[PDB]
């Protein structure tokens, strides 16, 4: 994952912000990814939440 | 609005930066489609420059105009300050994995 | 007791080293009160500017992190020549040599290691592009020919900061009480054939101003452009136009900013078109190349400065003080040193000057036997000549 | 020895001064042609210029012949030069200010300690006249002869931008020069120019008299235009370029202005600080020459 | 100007910026303008600053443009020092009295002193009261409505009755 730049995941005082990207970033998965893209082109029927 | 300018900017950083193709050869092929005449927004158009690439050139002025969002927000506990200053450094490295 | 031995002993040993090669910044000017360090960054236009001063959370082996109890043993616990009661030994006066030659070898070993990057941003100074519609306005324009503009949005993205980094008034709006010689005296002021408009609409003058000297018009938006412009003509039309790429060199044109030779310009067009991470591998191909070896006090600096990430973007990068407040200065003569005014690619000076001289090697017709097309033809070879 | 003509040594074919343009040999009046300018809101006046001192530095016993020549137009116009005093050699001038004096100024622009063979020279009593005051280009960075290096320049600017006019009034507007350029044709100008024999025009310039020397200001009043346009280019505080409709105009801000800028870059020649004292005390001797 | 006799130690007492921020640039520019109509007022020197560059920026909003111009002049060549005839007619004479004196040689004369008007500038406490006049040179034609802000009671309070 490529999600901080170097230092600042060890860093004390980015412990919150750290905590804040780790709150939202989530784990990949082909599946998920590929439906994200997909559904950019797919009919929507049930509205979306 | 006239007294809300900073909403509105920060909302413009929202808008899409593609364009609306019409779906040609769906129609060529007599494909079936619902609307009158057939379209899809492409998220965005490919690298018609040599070196810039528009796309990225866009998120740098967002995550600039993020950055400078965080740095005019003002924080009561200490705690507060320092993550304000992380967070801007974190910007950076987004901005250049987005590069 | 041990005053002596730092009033009158340590100082010079302070005073000395406030004159090493490279203890380069001002530390302290001895007023706690209003004491702020002068904060230099090094500002692409492109890219994020990256400060030599931040928390950027690197302890550098702890040694950040402050430990003022060091004070206790300095007076309760620790000897010091001056201070005899009387052993009277000689004072130490060490080489200048060793720590000279060890900051000329931090020296080499920087700008050796910078120089592959700074090589290959000098050659794509020119590359970073906008995209310009150009509407036409006579009845047998060629699609070049016409009005060139641009959204604000491009010129924002890089026109501007580039105007702030070649130090000049920024452009005029035009309000369609622009005379011609408004918006000449406006792009000799900034060098640079562009203006802001503002509101309509543009006279005719103006327009054949504007068209004849290929200046370039910053559009807020394309929403309805002919309608800013008063065209007699009644050619131009909004469906009317041929959207292209404008390179910065097709603006710019600085000597130690913008690399505009045409040596590198037809080299930049022989290029395929490049993403960042491709130009990332071009220098760390020449690097490849290049790497030339150490002497052993390098490689242990070079070990100490750890992976050379190099995230930050060299692209037409310069060295530009923040205001405290976050956003960057202008160049000021009369505070920045002159040595900060350009970057010259951050090449020597030489390098410079023997470049011009591998521009010409680089464009001779001799050397240019990379050969492009063929002719396919059915056809008796009797007496064969290449040529 | 070369004989001086009735008009200066530059009347002879041999020391003609041309800069390359266009691909010919440009005589320095129609480079000069090529020049355009942009007058700003700020203005240049002439102050009258410091008299020069009367010392004359002592040309220490040196054994070598100096290469005298190399060493002012390299100071004034050489793309590398540096450090110009230190050494220190302009003093050996005042070698030949000297009546019968035994040293020769060849027409290599080498100073030799005695008259040699097969070493062309200019006649010794020109060379006195010229000596006796270009000696003084010694005397450039000893602190109680240094000269101004702000208010000369608007000489400089008076003496090229300037019309007849605003050289009759003797103010002219900061002006911002500018000509249609090849790559790279501030520096293939300076070495042009740095190729000059140039110690005939300043040997004519110091030894000729009455309607010589007038017609000789008249004649090579371009020459030394252009030798003010190195320099000019050398403190000018920027030089960019700018599109024109597939043309590139080089634009020198400002003429007449002297920026003190002594750090290096491409589009021109730099001065070091002993450059800039060199420069200005060269400028203080030729323009005192200049008016008489 | 007033012709007196006077004692000083030199002619000029304003500084040259060598090297400075644009707000001084703009003030030494200001102040060789001598804008300024006399005054016996006590000053209040603590906030002289702000009083000098303010009148600056008010000298420039609302002078004709060629005064404007002569401002912009004297703010990008600050290390001139600009000054009158009469004040290098003085300098003339103390040089030929004392000819080893040294005076700052980067100098600009004005050959015609710019015609500004005279600013009323008491800085003291006390406010005015005006007398308009019903008419005047200015010519208004259709200006527009003039919005009074609000005062607070700390600034000033209105009672019925004196």
């Amino acid at each position: 994952k490529r999600y901080f730049p170097e230092n600042l995941e060890q860093n004390q005082s980015a412990a919150r912000l750290v905590s804040a990207v780790k709150a939202r970033a989530s784990e990949a998965d082909i599946s998920s990814i590929h439906l994200a893209i997909a559904r950019e082109v797919s009919p929507m029927f049930n509205v979306h939440e | 609005l006239a007294g809300a300018n900073t909403i509105i900017a920060i909302m413009r950083l929202f808008t899409p930066q593609g364009f609306l193709r019409t779906d040609d050869l769906a129609i060529a092929a007599n494909f079936p489609r619902a609307s009158r005449n057939p379209q899809t927004y492409i998220p965005y158009t490919n690298q018609r420059g040599t070196v810039t690439n528009e796309f990225a050139s866009r998120f740098r002025t967002i995550v600039a105009t993020l950055a400078n969002v965080v740095n005019e927000r003002a924080v009561q506990d200490d705690m507060q300050k320092a993550t304000r200053s992380c967070t801007k450094q974190w910007l950076r490295h987004l901005e250049t994995q987005f590069d | 007791n041990i005053a002596v031995a730092h009033t009158d002993h340590l100082s010079v040993v302070y005073a000395t080293m406030s004159n090493f090669m490279l203890n380069f910044t001002n530390n302290f000017s001895g007023n706690h009160a209003t004491f702020k360090p002068d904060q230099y960054v090094i500002t692409s236009p492109e890219g994020s500017y990256k400060p030599i001063i931040e928390r950027q959370g690197e302890t550098v082996d702890g040694l950040t992190i402050i430990d003022t109890s060091i004070v206790w043993p300095i007076l309760c616990q620790c000897t010091y020549p001056l201070v005899r009661q009387s052993i009277m030994e000689e004072i130490v006066y060490p080489d200048p040599s060793t720590t000279l030659s060890q900051s000329l070898s931090v020296a080499q070993v920087l700008s050796k290691l910078t120089l592959p990057d700074a090589f290959i941003n000098m050659i794509l100074s020119g590359g970073d592009s906008v995209v310009m519609r150009t509407y036409q306005t006579e009845a047998d324009d060629d699609l070049d020919e016409g009005i060139r503009m641009t959204t604000y949005d491009q010129y924002l993205s890089h026109i501007r900061e580039r105007l702030h980094i070649t130090n000049v008034p920024d452009p005029i709006y035009i309000t369609g009480a622009s005379t011609p010689d408004q918006i000449a005296a406006s792009v000799q002021a900034t060098h640079v054939a562009v203006v802001l408009y503002q509101s309509g609409v543009i006279n005719g003058p103006a327009s054949t101003y504007l068209r004849e000297n290929e200046v370039l018009v910053v559009m807020p938006d394309y929403y309805d452009v002919v309608s800013r412009f008063a065209n007699a003509n009644l050619q131009m039309n909004n469906n009317r136009y041929h959207e292209s790429v404008l390179e910065i060199a097709d603006i710019f044109d600085q000597a130690d900013f913008i690399q505009t030779s045409d040596a590198v310009r037809q080299l930049r067009a022989l290029m395929p078109t490049l993403s960042t991470s491709q130009i990332r591998h071009a220098i760390e191909r020449i690097a490849q190349i290049t790497d030339v070896d150490s002497t052993d006090y390098g490689k242990l600096t070079l070990r100490f400065l750890g992976t050379l990430t190099r995230s930050l973007k060299m692209q037409n990068a310069q060295i530009r003080r923040i205001r405290p407040d976050g956003t960057v200065l202008r160049y000021d003569d009369q505070i920045d040193i002159e040595a900060f005014r350009w970057s010259r690619y951050f090449l020597d000076e030489l390098q410079l000057r023997r470049l011009s001289v591998g521009l010409r090697l680089i464009t001779n017709p001799r050397i240019a036997r990379r050969f492009n097309g063929v002719r396919i033809m059915y056809l008796t070879d009797d007496d064969p000549d290449p040529d | 020895m070369l004989q001086q003509p009735t008009g200066g040594y530059t009347t002879l074919e041999q020391f003609a001064f041309t800069i390359r343009n266009d691909g010919t040999n440009a005589t320095p009046t129609q480079f000069l042609q090529l020049l355009s300018y942009e007058a700003t809101e700020n203005e240049l006046v002439k102050k009258t210029i410091p008299t020069p001192e009367t010392h004359l530095p002592s040309a220490r016993n040196v054994p070598g012949n100096v290469y005298i020549e190399d060493a002012i137009t390299q100071a004034l116009f050489g793309i590398s030069a540096q450090n110009v005093n230190a050494h220190g050699y302009f003093s050996r001038l005042s070698a030949l200010a000297l009546p019968n004096t035994s040293a020769r100024l060849g027409l290599d622009g080498v100073i030799y300690n005695s008259e040699t063979i097969n070493i062309p020279f200019y006649d010794p009593a020109a060379v006195a006249n010229f000596a006796a005051t270009y000696a003084k280009l010694g005397n450039a960075s000893t602190p109680r002869y240094r000269a101004d290096m702000i208010d000369i320049y608007a000489h400089v600017g008076l003496e090229l931008a300037g019309t007849d006019a605003e050289r009759a009034a003797g103010v002219m507007p900061v002006k911002r020069a500018k000509f249609d350029s090849w790559e790279g044709s501030l520096i293939s100008l300076s070495r042009d120019v740095v190729n000059w024999k140039i110690l005939a025009f300043l040997i004519d310039l110091c030894s000729l008299e009455g309607e010589a020397l007038r017609a000789f200001k008249t004649r090579n009043r371009d020459v030394f235009r252009m030798m003010l346009f190195i320099m000019s280019t050398a403190v000018a505080a920027n030089v960019v370029n700018r599109k024109v409709t597939k043309r590139v105009d080089r634009v020198l801000e400002y003429i007449g202005v002297n920026s003190m800028r002594t750090a290096g870059r491409t589009a021109t020649i730099t001065y070091d600080l002993s450059r800039h004292e060199f420069a200005a005390k060269f400028l203080q001797l030729t323009f005192t020459r200049w008016n008489a | 100007d007033k012709g007196a006799l006077v004692e000083a130690d030199r002619v000029i007492q304003r500084l040259i910026p060598l090297s400075s921020s644009t707000y001084v640039q703009r003030l030494a520019a200001i102040g060789a303008l001598y804008p300024n109509e006399f005054t016996e007022n006590v000053l209040d020197l603590s906030r002289l600053s702000t009083a000098l560059l303010q009148l600056s920026d008010t000298y420039y909003q609302h002078a004709n443009d060629q005064l404007r111009r002569l401002y912009r002049r004297m703010y990008n060549d600050s290390r001139t020092l600009y000054m009158t005839q009469r004040h290098q007619e003085l300098l003339l004479a103390q040089i030929t009295a004392d000819p080893n004196i040294l005076l700052y040689p980067y100098t600009y004369i004005f050959t015609t002193i710019p015609t500004s008007m005279n600013y009323i500038s008491n800085t003291g406490q006390g406010r005015i009261k005006h007398s308009l006049t019903v008419t005047g040179a200015t010519e208004h034609d259709t200006v527009a409505d003039i919005v009074l802000g609000q005062t607070g009671e700390d600034v000033i309070t209105i009672s019925m009755v004196e």
